[PDB]
């Protein structure tokens, strides 16, 4: 039947399973039939280009609809009080009352309010008219087309790169760090200085006049001469009004180190200075390696080195890193499993900053965009993080070679994995018995009308982090809270230029920069501790035990994702390392419930001014149930009440939507295959024995879903209901109040 | 090994790997894995006995 | 809680839990607190039985308290 | 110390003390409860906040409870460890685990008051840990 | 208030260029 | 109109509960998938991953599934 | 379809062949001096993959495995 | 230029799935 | 093939369209006495005193039935595979001996002369068209 | 049984492990010293 061209086995399948299983491993080039290592890399390299095009085409969409179906030019004149528009609605199913509701934000038709915050993004960067966004739209279409042609090109025979070109790792680090990180960082400071800084100060700089118009009056003489201090002489005053010349300055690089008073965002001059210093280090960082010329470091020599200055040493830090270089390059899953974890951490790193140190203008007061953006990235931080271990396990099952390592550091971990998995269990158990019991003791105690008897304990040493930054509120009088300390007044060089403006930001209380921590904040971080320790326990176990266990030693022979080993030996229901991932994803979603409910409820008290309700009622779990979920769900469930319909009708429908999608998954998780297969056989009997419908017949024999793909379908159902339900509640609860 | 002794097996993919068990009988024949061993701890299947080779067994204690 | 605790046993499988107990048994044989009765994960049908017991107990007990506290006020 | 005040001077603490809701049969349990918590630190809400930093001024919060636990908990582990080791020397091991040999257990339960001394004795020279080689392990 | 009509039709014509190349990249990958 | 719907909802949940329970009774002896189901017993987890998977094919597991529809119906 | 591989740790207990529902396994004579019988899997096409053979094996780990693979009408147990 | 939505929306909802599922159903059932 | 059909009224559990367009299986047995036996797919049936023949959809029903026949002290049960073109093949006791018993004629097939631990690693066998179980 | 599942090659004092761990511990007390206002 030849549908799966990549596999002959599935093509020679009379059943329906070929259609489902073919959808899965169409992206698994390693399993594709007759795939050499050269064609594998060459096929991967072209796929990246098609992926990059989808990104830029998606970015072109955001710029087009706001230009054609948006209110950016109106939003600039009053950003705080004007709602930003994402795009327009056209649904034939709508009735006249619905169109009346969705006609909002001063539009002539049914329209959606934007919550991505991208209206604040490009406004800070120098866009001031809809035409400027349209040029970005058509630019990215051509920019995307440039990559799609490159992907087709490198699959042609003469332009197909060789295997050695892909494994030239020392070269790629040199260009990416210096060029992709550095020059791109250096360029972005150019746009900030030429386009953003003047247009924030009022001067219209564009393609017509950027060659003529000067960013700084003194020009490039201070730079090339070396008297760099001129560029930081006249800064923007505190009374500067954005996109105007009132209270403006001439400085292009400064180190004010704080929030702009008006926008409640970071000083844009610092961002120009910011990317400059980074691009310098990155370019400097790039030249480490031995690309072609001989000058530089060889990773293989450094990792295989067994000789310090005089002593004979096992390796770096006296640890054997003998065969890790070949392991990294030769196995792509090691690279992918590694790079995802590095990116997964960075994704959370983004989220943790953007609410505290908002870069773009007026996002701090667009409370809904702050919440959606935070919940966005940390959810994505998981899949990258959870996805890292899934590939780290596949590497141990498919690409790992013990003979190559042979005493490597990686060999040692497999040798004492039992201590790793065991101690993780104690840490998870040690947290949950206590984090729950304290939540429960405080919950029962308040139920009996004695709230004084709760176990409230202050996050003591956590203030010491805030007290080492300022934050006089606590009274610790530590390093930066202490004016006389050495770090406050740098003894050799009194150049603490960040300290005056930075201390004003923390000690203001309005911004979300290092907010106050209380006893309720204590217990939640330990719940977050329990989520991350346990989520690793599942994933670390699955990876290290992917190769074998006493119950199923020959696990490597079967593969990463096999259903089971059979009923014998007491039962083998989830032995496969794939099933470790399957159970891990349930936790990681739960953690963000513990993170985002903490984020959302803590900020709602601040945005509303009622900080006390969280500081008091977050101790007992009924508060999270009552004060956060019950109270804030009022406007959502009333989105379409019997009397009328408001603008929040979509979220209520989406709220009940993901509820159903959450539970339809429970069928596939709870109910398993063998019950359904017999049920299918009865339907096969009837259709083959109906009087008229006997004419039409299946070409592919109907078969109940396999054990593994049922677990797959259940997760997406569990997750899609998880994501959609909270997004509808998060946005509606914030949008209905608008603070 | 002589009957009645205790031996620590070093067979990977074995439940009693790196565990001691008494040798119950030996077969004076050309059969591979001639030795017969009995362990106090049971398998997941509850078998409690399995035959092994001479090289896998090391004499922990005397008969 | 008891309802959600049910979902441990319904979604999961015996194969994972036995391997986790194996690593935990190592720490005991290390410190010589090894149990004479060798520990084993729950049987398959038991894990299904344990789940539905909690799924119904945590489910019925909820509406039990909601019916009581609501109607007793009125 | 963080955003708190001494409870004895905190007005919110005194406001709750007038309505203490006596717990036990003792009528003065409510006033007695607030009286003894006059030492600790309360916040703006008026509820006491413990400090587990380790300050000797406030060691009764966590430290004294900490030491009292570990002496009790190590009693349970040393007793269980010794009772299990004693069984293995005997023949019928598994049955004794279910049907406890109280003749063996109660002498062991009589000990355990000095479990730290027995612990260091086994640590410095003894059987606190088995060798990694003799223990079973997956491939 | 909004972008001109003529600018919209131009963007659609430009969108054919990624499309014709997206088809070429995809069909080449299947081979 | 509200009672026309809910009374049909009750019949819907009841019929499905009978479907799960009645199926286990008839197919406990044998099935097209497994013809020797009686020898395995009333309470067995499965017969193996083969045949695409024979999970929850026993008379016991039908009762386990039906108990969830008891809760959904009542 | 499915493959059934047998290893040196056989002992000729014959509990595997008795447990097979489709008669995929046969017993053949071991020419060596191990025993007069060692298992085989000639009619491998009719293997459904129910793992009953593995549950009946008395070895510390299996002398006979069942590595799943390409599915057919016979392996999937379809009577239609 | 709001009339474009009246043409492009239903093409996505009807013409795209019909044509794609039609070709695919024949492609998967081919021999 | 020759024999009598067991006497039963019929049932939904039985042969489907696979028998016409694909393989169908048949089982023979000879009983000294007529007793009631449970069929592979539901129901009960009587068996004549000589040369009982039954058609079954798959091979699994026959051996499952043969195990039931062994309870009634019957061992001369044979299974045939009938293709749509009428080609019949005598299979289950391929020789006169049963599979559990040993016979000199048979040969070992896919026997790995090693322990399971001695199988190669999967990384050692990649992009080669082989597997660890070889 | 190509490679042993247990490591070897160390001696009772463990100078390298303690030297680095004690450094990590020395920093932890320095941070605590600033908190307790010892410095
Ligand atoms: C934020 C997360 C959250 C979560 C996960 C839950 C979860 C739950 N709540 Mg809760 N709620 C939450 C927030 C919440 N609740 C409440 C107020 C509340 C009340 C009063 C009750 C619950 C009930 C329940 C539980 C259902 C009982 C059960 O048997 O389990 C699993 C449940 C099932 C398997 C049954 C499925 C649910 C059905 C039957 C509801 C559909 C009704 C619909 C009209 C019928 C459609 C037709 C038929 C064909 C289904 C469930 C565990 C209890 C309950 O019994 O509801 C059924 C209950 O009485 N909740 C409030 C306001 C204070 C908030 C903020
Ligand atoms: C019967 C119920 C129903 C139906 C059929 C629709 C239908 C629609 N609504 Mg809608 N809506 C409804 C109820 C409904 N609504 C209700 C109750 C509300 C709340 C009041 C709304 C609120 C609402 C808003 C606010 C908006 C819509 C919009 C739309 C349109 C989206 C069309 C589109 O972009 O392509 C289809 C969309 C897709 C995302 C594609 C499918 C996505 C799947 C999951 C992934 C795709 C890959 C796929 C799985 C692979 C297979 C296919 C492949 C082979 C091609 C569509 C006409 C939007 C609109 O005006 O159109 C632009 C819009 O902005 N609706
Ligand atoms: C970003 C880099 C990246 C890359 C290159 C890969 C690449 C790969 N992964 Mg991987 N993975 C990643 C990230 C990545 N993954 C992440 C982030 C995770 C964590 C979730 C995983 C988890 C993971 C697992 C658990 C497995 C893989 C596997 C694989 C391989 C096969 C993929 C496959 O079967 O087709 C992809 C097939 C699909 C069906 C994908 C689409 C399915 C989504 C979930 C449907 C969602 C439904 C719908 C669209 C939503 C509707 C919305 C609603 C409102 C209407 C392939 C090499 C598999 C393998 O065998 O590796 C060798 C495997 O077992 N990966
Ligand atoms: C980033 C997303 C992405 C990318 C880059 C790829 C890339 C690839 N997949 Mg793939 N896949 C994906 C997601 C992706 N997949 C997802 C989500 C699934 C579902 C789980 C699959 C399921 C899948 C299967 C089942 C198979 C592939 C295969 C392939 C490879 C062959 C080319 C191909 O798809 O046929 C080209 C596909 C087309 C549909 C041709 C038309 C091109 C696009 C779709 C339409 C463009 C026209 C435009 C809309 C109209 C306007 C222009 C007009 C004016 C001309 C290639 C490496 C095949 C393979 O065997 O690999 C070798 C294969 O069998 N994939
Ligand atoms: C995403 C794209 C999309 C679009 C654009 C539409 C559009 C429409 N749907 Mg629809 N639908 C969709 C997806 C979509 N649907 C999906 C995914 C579902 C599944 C839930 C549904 C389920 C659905 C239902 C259940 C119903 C609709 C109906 C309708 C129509 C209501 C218009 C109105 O106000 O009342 C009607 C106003 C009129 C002026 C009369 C309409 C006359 C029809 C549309 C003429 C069609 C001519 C036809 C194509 C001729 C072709 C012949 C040619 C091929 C030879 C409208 C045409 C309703 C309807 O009855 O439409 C007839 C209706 O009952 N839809
Ligand atoms: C200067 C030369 C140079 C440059 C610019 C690149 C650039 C690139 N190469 Mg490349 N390459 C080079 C030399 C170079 N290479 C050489 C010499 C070799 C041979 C050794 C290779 C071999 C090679 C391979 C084999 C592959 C690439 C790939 C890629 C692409 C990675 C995907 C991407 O867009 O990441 C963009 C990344 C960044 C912009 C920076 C890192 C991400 C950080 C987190 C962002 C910065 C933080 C900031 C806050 C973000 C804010 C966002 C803003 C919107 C708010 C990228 C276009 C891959 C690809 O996609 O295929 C086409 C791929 O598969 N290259
Ligand atoms: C609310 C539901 C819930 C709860 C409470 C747990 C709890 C736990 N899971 Mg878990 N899990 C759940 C849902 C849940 N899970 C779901 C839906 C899945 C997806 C399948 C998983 C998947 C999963 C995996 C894959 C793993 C866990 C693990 C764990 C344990 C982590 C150790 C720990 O932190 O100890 C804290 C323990 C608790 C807080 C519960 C202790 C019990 C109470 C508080 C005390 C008992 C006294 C009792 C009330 C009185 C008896 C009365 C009488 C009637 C008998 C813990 C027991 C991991 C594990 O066991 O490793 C150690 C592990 O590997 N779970
Ligand atoms: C800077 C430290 C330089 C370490 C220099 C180095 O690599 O030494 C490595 C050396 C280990 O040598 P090895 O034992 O690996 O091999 C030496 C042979 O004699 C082995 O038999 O350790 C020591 O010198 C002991 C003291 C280290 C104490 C480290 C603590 C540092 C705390 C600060
Ligand atoms: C040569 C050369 C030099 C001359 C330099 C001159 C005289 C000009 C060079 C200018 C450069 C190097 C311009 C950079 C062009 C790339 C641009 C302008 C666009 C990048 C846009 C991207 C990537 C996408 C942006 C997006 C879009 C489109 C949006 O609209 C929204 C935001 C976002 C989504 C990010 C000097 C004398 C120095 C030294 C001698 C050699
Ligand atoms: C219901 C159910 C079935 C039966 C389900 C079947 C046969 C699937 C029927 C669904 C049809 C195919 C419609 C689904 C259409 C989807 C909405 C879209 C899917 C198409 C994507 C490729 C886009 C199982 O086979 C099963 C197996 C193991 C554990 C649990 C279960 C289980 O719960
Ligand atoms: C968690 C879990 C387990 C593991 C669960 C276990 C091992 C439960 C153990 C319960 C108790 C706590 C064991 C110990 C009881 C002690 C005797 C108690 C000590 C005595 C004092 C309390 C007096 C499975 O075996 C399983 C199997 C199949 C599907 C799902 C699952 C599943 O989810
Ligand atoms: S999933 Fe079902 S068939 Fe597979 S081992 Fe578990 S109980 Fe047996
Ligand atoms: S059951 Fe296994 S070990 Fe025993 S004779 Fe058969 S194949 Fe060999
Ligand atoms: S899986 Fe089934 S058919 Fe195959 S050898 Fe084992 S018992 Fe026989």
């Amino acid at each position: 039947t030849k549908f799966p061209k990549f596999s002959q086995d599935l093509a020679q399948d009379p059943t329906t399973r070929r259609i489902w299983y073919a959808m899965a491993m169409g992206n698994d080039f390693e399993s594709h039939d007759g795939m050499t290592e050269e064609n594998l890399y060459q096929k991967i390299f072209a796929t990246h280009f098609g992926h990059l095009a989808i990104i830029f085409l998606w970015a072109s969409s955001l710029l087009f609809h706001v230009a054609w179906q948006g209110n950016f030019e109106q939003w600039i004149k009053d950003p705080l009080h004007v709602r930003p528009i994402a795009h327009a609605i056209w649904d034939p199913h709508f009735g006249k009352p619905a169109i009346e509701a969705f006609t909002q934000a001063g539009a002539n038709g049914p329209v959606n309010i934007a919550y991505s915050g991208v209206y604040h993004w490009w406004y800070t960067i120098g866009m001031r008219t809809n035409t400027e966004l349209y040029t970005g739209s058509v630019f990215l279409l051509l920019f995307a087309s440039l990559f799609l042609f490159a992907g087709w090109l490198h699959l042609q025979p003469k332009f197909r790169p060789s295997l050695a070109w892909f494994k030239s790792a020392e070269s790629r680090l040199n260009h990416h760090l210096a060029g992709l990180f550095g020059v791109s960082s250096l360029a972005w400071a150019g746009h900030l200085i030429h386009v953003a800084i003047p247009e924030s100060r009022g001067q219209h700089v564009g393609w017509d006049n950027f060659l003529s118009t000067a960013p700084h009056p003194a020009g490039l003489q201070p730079f090339f001469t070396g008297n760099w201090g001129v560029y930081a002489q006249n800064p923007d005053t505190a009374g500067h009004i954005f996109s105007t010349s009132q209270g403006a300055g001439t400085a292009i690089l400064t180190f004010l180190g704080g929030f702009h008073p008006q926008t409640e965002s970071l000083w844009l001059t610092d961002m120009a200075h910011h990317h400059l210093a980074i691009a310098v280090l990155f370019i400097v960082a790039g030249h480490m390696y031995r690309t072609n010329f001989g000058i530089g470091h060889s990773i293989k020599e450094m990792m295989n080195a067994k000789t310090f200055f005089g002593k004979p040493v096992e390796g770096p830090f006296n640890m054997p890193h003998q065969g890790i270089y070949d392991t990294y390059n030769n196995s792509l899953h090691f690279q992918l499993g590694w790079h995802l974890a590095c990116l997964g951490v960075v994704t959370s790193w983004v989220a943790q900053h953007m609410y505290s140190l908002p870069s773009y203008a007026f996002i701090a007061k667009d409370y809904t965009t702050q919440a959606a953006l935070y919940t966005h990235h940390q959810y994505i931080a998981i899949f990258l993080m959870v996805g890292a271990f899934a590939h780290g396990a596949i590497f141990l099952v498919r690409d790992y070679d013990p003979e190559q390592n042979k005493g490597n550091v990686l060999e040692r971990v497999l040798q004492h994995k039992e201590a790793i998995i065991s101690h993780l269990s104690w840490v998870s158990l040690f947290l949950g018995f206590h984090t729950l019991g304290l939540y429960v003791h405080n919950d029962v105690v308040v139920a009996f009308g004695t709230p004084e008897k709760q176990i409230l304990i202050e996050p003591v040493f956590a203030q010491f982090i805030q007290a080492a930054h300022g934050k006089v509120l606590y009274g610790l009088d530590t390093l930066l809270s202490n004016p006389d300390s050495v770090a406050y007044t740098a003894y050799p060089n009194y150049a603490n230029v960040w300290l005056p403006g930075w201390l004003d930001a923390i000690n203001s209380g309005t911004n979300s920069l290092f907010l106050t921590i209380g006893p309720g904040d204590f217990l939640v971080h330990h719940a977050i501790a329990l989520g991350l320790h346990t989520t690793t326990l599942i994933l670390v176990k699955g990876a290290l035990d992917a190769r074998g266990s006493k119950l199923m030693p020959d696990k490597k022979d079967f593969g990463y994702a096999f259903p089971c080993d059979g009923p014998g030996r007491g039962g083998t229901c989830d032995i496969s390392a794939w099933d470790s991932f399957y159970l891990s994803l349930f936790w990681a979603l739960n953690t963000v419930g513990w993170v985002t409910f903490y984020w959302h409820w803590k900020h709602l008290g601040i945005w509303q001014g009622n900080v006390a309700q969280f500081n008091e009622n977050s101790t007992y779990l009924m508060g999270w149930f009552r004060d956060y979920l019950w109270a804030n769900s009022a406007q959502l469930i009333n989105g379409y009440n019997p009397y009328g319909v408001n603008n929040l009708s979509v979220w209520a429908w989406m709220f009940l939507f993901g509820h159903l999608v959450w539970a339809t998954g429970f069928m596939f998780l709870i109910s398993w295959r063998g019950y359904w297969q017999e049920l299918i056989e009865t339907l096969v009997w009837a259709h083959e024995r109906t009087p008229i419908a006997n004419l039409v017949r299946w070409k592919d024999k109907p078969v109940a879903l396999s054990i593994v793909q049922a677990r797959v379908v259940g997760l997406a159902h569990f997750t899609v209901g998880y994501v959609l339900t909270y997004a509808a509640f998060l946005i509606a609860s914030t949008a209905g109040k608008f603070g | 090994v002589q009957r009645g002794s205790k031996v620590r097996i070093l067979r990977p993919e074995s439940y009693w790997f790196q565990d001691v068990g008494t040798v119950a009988s030996v077969d004076q024949s050309g059969i591979k894995y001639p030795v017969i061993v009995r362990f106090d701890k049971v398998n997941y299947a509850g078998i409690n006995t399995n035959n092994f080779a001479v090289d896998e067994l090391i004499e922990v204690e005397a008969p | 809680f008891v309802w959600a605790f049910s979902l441990m046993f319904l979604f999961s499988g015996r194969g994972y839990w036995q391997e986790l107990i194996e690593s935990i048994v190592w720490a005991h044989n290390k410190l010589k607190v090894a149990p004479a009765i060798q520990p084993r994960a729950l049987s398959i049908t038991q894990g299904r039985a344990v789940g539905v017991a909690h799924y119904l107990l945590g489910g019925i007990a909820t509406t039990w308290a909601f019916f009581h506290a609501h109607i007793l006020s009125v | 110390g963080a955003d708190l005040t001494p409870c004895a001077e905190n007005p919110a603490f005194q406001a709750l003390a007038k309505n203490a809701r006596n717990t036990t049969a003792d009528p003065q349990s409510g006033q007695k409860r607030f009286e003894r918590y006059s030492q600790a630190l309360c916040g703006p809400e008026g509820y006491p906040h413990l400090i587990v930093d380790g300050r000797l001024d406030r060691a009764g919060d966590f430290l004294i409870p900490s030491i009292l636990f570990l002496y009790i908990a190590g009693w349970i582990g040393w007793v269980g460890r010794a009772y299990l080791q004693a069984i293995k020397k005997d023949s019928d091991t598994e049955q004794k685990e279910i049907q406890l040999d109280l003749g063996i257990a109660l002498p062991i339960i009589a000990t355990g008051f000095a479990w730290p001394a027995a612990a260091v004795k086994e640590l410095l020279s003894g059987e606190l840990t088995a060798k990694d080689s003799e223990i079973t392990v997956s491939p | 208030s909004s972008i001109s009509d003529t600018q919209v039709y131009i963007a659609l014509v430009v969108a054919l260029i990624p499309g014709l190349l997206a088809w070429r990249l995809a069909t080449e990958l299947y081979k | 109109t509200a009672d026309f719907l809910i009374h049909h909802i009750h019949a819907f949940t009841i019929h499905v509960t009978v479907l799960i329970l009645l199926k286990g009774v008839l197919f406990a002896r044998s099935s097209r998938l497994i013809p020797d189901k009686a020898n395995l017993g009333f309470r067995f987890p499965c017969d193996g991953p083969g045949r695409g998977g024979t999970c929850q094919v026993s008379g016991w597991d039908h009762v386990f599934l039906g108990l969830f529809w008891m809760y959904n119906s009542l | 379809s499915h493959t059934v591989k047998i290893y040196d740790t056989c002992i000729g207990c014959t509990q595997c062949v008795r447990a097979c529902p489709t008669d995929v396994l046969e017993m053949v004579p071991w020419d060596g001096c191990k025993a007069a019988q060692v298992a085989s899997s000639p009619r491998t096409e009719d293997c459904v993959g129910c793992k009953r053979c593995e549950t009946a094996c008395p070895t510390d780990f299996l002398s006979i495995r069942v590595y799943l693979g390409a599915e057919t009408t016979r392996s999937m147990g379809l009577a239609y | 230029a709001s009339f474009l939505s009246s043409i492009f929306v239903p093409v996505i909802g009807w013409v795209v799935p019909i044509a794609t599922f039609s070709f695919l159903f024949l492609y998967i059932e081919r021999e | 093939l020759s024999g009598k059909t067991p006497l039963f009224a019929g049932s939904t559990g039985g042969l489907l369209t696979k028998a016409v367009e694909e393989e169908k299986y048949a089982i023979t047995w000879t009983s000294p006495k007529a007793q009631v036996f449970e069929l592979p797919t539901g129901g009960a049936a009587t068996m004549h005193e000589g040369e009982n023949l039954l058609y079954i959809a798959r091979k699994e029903y026959g051996i499952a039935l043969g195990g039931q026949l062994r309870k009634f002290k019957i061992t001369n049960y044979k299974i045939y595979r009938i293709l749509p073109s009428g080609e019949t093949t005598f299979i289950h006791p391929a020789d006169g001996v049963f599979p559990e018993k040993v016979n000199a004629g048979r040969e070992k097939v896919r026997f790995n002369a090693r322990s399971i631990g001695e199988n190669p690693n999967p990384s050692q066998v990649k992009f080669s068209g082989k597997a660890t179980y070889d | 049984k190509i490679s042993p599942v247990a490591n070897t090659g160390a001696k009772p004092p463990y100078t390298f492990r303690t030297g680095w761990a004690l450094l990590l511990l020395a920093v932890n007390f320095l941070v605590a010293a600033y908190y307790f206002h010892i410095i």
